[PDB]
This record gives C-alpha cells, structure tokens and sequence, in this order.
C-alpha cells in the first residue's frame, strides 16, 4: 500500500479505554478534496478534529469498550495508505 | 467481526488551499 494525503500516529495502531486515541493527518501538497473520516468498532467513539494550521489535522477519538476499532480515512473516495486501519484499544 | 454490535463514528471534511 504506496502513494496525497496520509495518516500516522499511535492512536492508528493502540490505544486506551476512556483516554483520547490521536493521529495525525497530513494535507500538505495534497489537492483540494473531500476528505472522509470512519472509526468502526464495539462501542460510537467521539471524533475530534482540529486544524493545526500548517496542512495538518490532529484527530482524536474517545473509545468507551476495549476491542478492535477499524480507523478509515479516504481521500476523494480512495482509501489512504494503510487505511483502513486496526488500533487495538486495551482496557 | 460480528459477534458484537459494531458502530460507526464520521466525519467529512473539504480540504482547500
């Protein structure tokens, strides 16, 4: 899975019930378009998002039950590198 | 994937220069 924009951060991988998961998604040099994102998992976890100002979102959710959370962020319908991804969430 | 209620969170979001 090659390549834009892209996405890194602990919270794609891991994370922990009831504190705030983050991630970082990169527009820099990316078009204009419609970014999409999904978090999947055993329990409705918060999105927030905010513009850091540099071509830069710092998102974070907030997941309730520990489990498997599937993280999908698309650019113009087209599946990031790496998305979607699977954050194992401890308790 | 299954055996559990799963849910859905989104958001969309226009990027522009």
């Amino acid at each position: 899975m090659v390549n834009h924009v892209t996405a890194y951060g602990p919270g794609l991988t891991h994370g922990v019930v009831n504190k705030p998961a983050t991630f970082t998604v990169n527009t820099k040099d990316a078009g204009e378009g419609g970014l999409s994102l999904a978090i999947e998992g055993p329990s409705k976890a918060e999105i927030s998002c905010t513009d850091n100002q540099d071509g830069t979102c710092s998102v974070s959710y907030l997941p309730v039950l520990p489990g498997d959370y599937s993280i999908l962020v698309k650019y113009n319908e087209q599946h990031v590198p790496g998305s979607p991804f699977t954050a194992r969430v401890t308790g | 994937r299954g055996s559990l209620p799963t849910f859905r969170s989104s958001l969309f979001l226009w990027v522009r220069p």
